[PDB]
């Protein structure tokens, strides 16, 4: 499971919802939630593709009406070896 | 038209009668004029089939009587 | 005896009374007593064609008012060589 | 076979035309000749079913005009052994 | 069982039907067949009371259009020892 | 006793009550009770033919209106020895 | 068994089917086929009474309406030892 | 106690709501549960009487209206010996 | 190939018509063509089911407006091992 | 012989005359008939797609009128290997 | 906990969808699937009263619509210690 | 793989149809069939994410008109831990 | 549990049954019952939050209308460590 | 008898009529008399449920007219183990 | 506990409100409060679902006319074990 | 035979009339003549369930016009064991 | 067995049927049968008071209608230890 | 009145 | 086999999904891809005819609408023996 | 990787572009770029069935503006043994 999925919200409550929805539907691994400001929250998981897909269509679908919403659900299959850095990766 | 000695029921043997105008499917050796010349239903009735082939709870009952901290 | 003889009935109350009409109406051997499932009971003769035509004549005349009543009369002259192995042939 | 064809007549000269009808119809044994007593002659066969359902629809349309007449024509496909002690093994 | 049933018939064709019918339809035993004169015949059964009132019942309806037909269809519940000679103890 | 009682129930409940009926009101024998399918129980019993009809009657009565009711009720005098294959000796 | 099954046909086509029709249905020995002139061939097939007469039912019913039509359908239930002369024993 | 409680209901989940409420409403041993087959299951309870009318007065307001229902509840106060054979001892 | 063609048809050019359709538009192998009487000649081929299908209603196209024309097409997917007795193995 | 022809009947009697037909019909192997519950039965053949597709058209003919009918009649043309373990293999 | 939350279905589909659900949304346990028969699956949670107040709520609304839908919805609270005996303890 | 898919069906037939569609359009592993009772049959197929939505997606289209139906197709890309115990591992 | 469940009532039957209702139908202990004055008597029951809910509601339903009713029913999810010093910890 | 049956009374008068009225009439022991206050006076008595109900029923009779009167005559057919505690149990 | 609740609000004196309506009401701990950006405050409690149930909506009720308000009001009664990671355990 | 059958007739003339009728028409067993008082006489017969109705229905005619007349003739099939104790085993 | 049923009959015909519905009815004892001369005939029971109304009520409807009839019936739960002297211990 | 469980008939017992 | 099937598209993304949709639907080999030039790829198939005619209609379903579709789907059930030259006989 | 995806594009630029951008957003193979001619060029990569699923994707946005653009994007998630014949294994 090298594959991302993102969700950006707007608040916290929203993300977490994210987060959970995201976990619970595919084999996804939590990985990060981070605070990017103006009020926007993104949660990462990490996946075998199809699962990461999933996983966010469930996640954007459980988080769009809880707070203020959806800013964006996606998906990146292969991340590049550069973008490793500015990732999270802190299941543990 | 079979000819020949006949098997179908006839006006003076007795014993033989029965069942003569009943259609039993399948061969049959007795003759198809006694007899005579597609269903698509269950035609036994189980009780779960025949009704459709919303929480009932502790919690539901006296509804109205609680007073206390509410919840949702 | 080749022929094969079956009446199915919705209940095993009309199935044992053409079980006994049909034994007692012919030289038939009764070989097998089925629930298919649903209220559905099948029992099976193996007699000559004509036992078992006077068998199964009786059978269905003696069930058809018993219970719930009578699905099917059919008779096989000559069963295939190949049905005969999802045919028993003792009644259990 | 087992099953019982019986026809009884008025008379010995309707039985005989009787006889000769049913066991040159179909594959029957004739069991017995029994003088019932008041003119009345029963000529007793015993084949399979369909043999003597044959040969008993043989006797009746013979013997029906031959001298008094025929009075029963009877199969009885399966005889309970109880009723076999009172039905003729040979015809001597 | 000691009750009698006795079924007289106008020949010896419906007798055997009655028989058949009487041994079948209940646990009674055929005891003796007679051939009375004048073309009369009694077939007798010997069984419980409950036995022979449900054979007999069966043997009058099954006889009754066999040959000339049904004289007398009878259930004596007790006989009396002294008539218990002039019954025949098994049949001939 | 060689008489067969069956009383077949749509449930467990009447064919309980029609049990207890049955054995109460005669000098049957309980001889097995069977889950035909669909929700028919068959219970059949075991006595002389004026003990089983009297059982019959009463169980008859008895489960008409326990739960779903009575499908079947059925007295066979004599169970042809082919059919009692297919009837179970003792209660399971 | 040595009753016979006819089935005469207006051509060869309706004839093979009659005489496939035959020998499925019942427990009948397909004894030969012969070539009458005129158009009609006759299928014979030779088998027991307990089952000859099905044979023929079933190919009549199945060849006529197959080709030009069906002439003739006889069975006989005995067949005397000198017809055997003009009947064809054939391994065909 | 040997009286007896019988609950038949449409399904598990509202004979288990019976099987609570008639062993919590009297002193009542809970002695089987059985899938009769068609979605029916029934509850058995053993008690004293009184003890048994208040458990299945109890159970029967309780599943009236849990699940697809309550198809019969039925008390019997005293058990023929031949009905303690078709009933369960124990709930496993 | 097990299954069986034939198109009888009234004359042989009709009949030649039929063998070479047939015989061109499927893989099915002629085995006889038979002078039945009365002007009736019929082809046969045995091929494997979907072979026969296709080269009988083939043949039956090409005949049906040549000379006197078709009387019968007719295909049985497999004859009884009886009636391969009264077929043609290879062409006269 | 890899492809499948399967009739789900209702009951057991149309589904036995389903298999007599479709095992009569064409160059198909009977391997195994299946109990579904609720009353369907599922008759599964075994064998070339045009000795298939010829032998479930004969096998739905045959039980469509006998008892509650035919539900499907459906060939698959070549089985994938995993849907081998959930079909019942030939001895069946 | 020992509170009990049970959800009734018709087939397994819904039912699976219910058992996730439920342990997807709460502090609840599986402890059985029963088949009860005739199309009704029972999913059953062992947890703490709020746990499967949510759980129970969760699971009604997941298989409301998968399948053939939702039979029965319940929470016992606090089940008796008579009714564990019929209570699945771990899924089989 | 973990994501699960499940298509239950009104029968055998339909459920054979859909396991095959399910099998060859993508990499899933037939898991088991059950039959629930009432008729339905359940296809459980678990595999990749990926994988499993085009094996339920192809299922779900093909036994859609076969026999009498889909009832239900649905994915769970991930079942709770606890939901696996009640899954089948191999088919039977 | 801290959460506090409270049934005031008229009278003392009332209340003994409001307790019996609460402790059977959910896991909360009865922690003391109080004599006010002026026939009020209240039931104190200390639990989990969803068990004191289940519990007082029961209890509600319960003593609504034995004797001369319920006055309140009350639920305090948390009482602050004050209202501690006047609420019995245990029964008398 | 773990049963418990309960009067309340306006009145330590019509409850100790009640009271006497009950130990004579049933087989229940007097365990309790409590002073509610507010001028309510219970009596309590366990007993065997058969008991306990009729007693309670007699001493509702009988102290209706006595003094104000019968506020309440309350049944519990098990006392949940809890209640006991609050309730007298005394010879006291 | 193992539930979560969350409220997020538009400003810190809104959630402080919500912190202590929400910890007031129910058992809960106030586990953390998160300035999340751009004026978004969460404050998130663990406890047992009822509390937190109870908790979450005395914390909406008392923050939504307070200050610029409540932005969510959220309860997952059991967090995926991965969405651990992302919540704080202690209060900052 | 268990089944008892009882006239009570109003004096001793018609009961030893009832008592004669009744041994004379059945094979029961006088077992008991008992002087209840005010010049009632009970006669007690115990045979089968068959020959007790028998003896009973002729002896409620035989004695109706004897002296004062019949009060009571009854049948029970089945005495219960507890019952025996009031029965005579012999006449006295 | 505390509790007492009595029924009064005029004859020994309704107490005989009365003492076999009571016994049947209920687990009572049958203690005492007395002739209290006049044609009065009291069949006592001594069991639970539930059994003892079960059976009263039961022997009363029972033999209501046989003979002359029933007096009295009547139940007492508790009997003084006084009265037991006058009360018979077992049938005579 | 009767209070507490009741003993007495109800349509659904048989 | 020796029939032969033809899928031609416009493309060859059209012609594998053909290809795949044909060899998964039959017992097909696939002989040959041909590149014609001008878009044109045709895709040729051998196996027995029925093989191929459900192949040829599997393979069009498939490919009807992928890329820039079909041009052509013919099956030919025997090739002439010059055609064969002009036919792959494996693909490359 | 079993899982084919295929693009289609009109000239070679998208083609290498959509090569590319597949290899590049998924761990999926380039096995070949075939010349199909009329300017047509398909791309083929092979892997995962969802790496397959995100390359097409990615290959299909990527090369919808370069050039003429894209005729098709498909995915053969499981692919016949029989199609790895007309599959290029390695680009070239």
């Amino acid at each position: 499971g090298i594959a991302l999925g993102m969700i950006e919200t707007r608040g916290l409550v929203p993300a977490i919802e994210a987060a959970d929805a995201m976990t619970k539907a595919a084999e996804v691994r939590l990985v990060g939630r981070q605070f990017v400001g103006g009020g926007y929250v993104t949660v990462l998981v990490r996946g075998e593709t199809g699962a990461v897909n999933a996983a966010v269509r469930a996640g954007a679908d459980a988080c769009e009406r809880v707070g203020d919403g959806l800013v964006a659900a996606h998906i990146i299959a292969r991340v590049h070896s550069e973008v490793e850095n500015i990732l999270p990766k802190a299941p543990q | 038209i079979i000819s020949g000695t006949s098997v179908d029921a006839s006006d003076l043997v007795t014993g033989n009668e029965i069942g003569e105008q009943q259609l039993i499917s399948g061969d049959a050796y007795v003759g198809a004029q006694q007899t005579g010349c597609m269903p698509t239903d269950f035609s036994i009735q189980t009780p779960a089939r025949s009704a459709q082939n919303r929480i009932t709870g502790p919690g539901m009952l006296a509804t109205g009587l609680i007073t206390g901290t509410p919840e949702f």
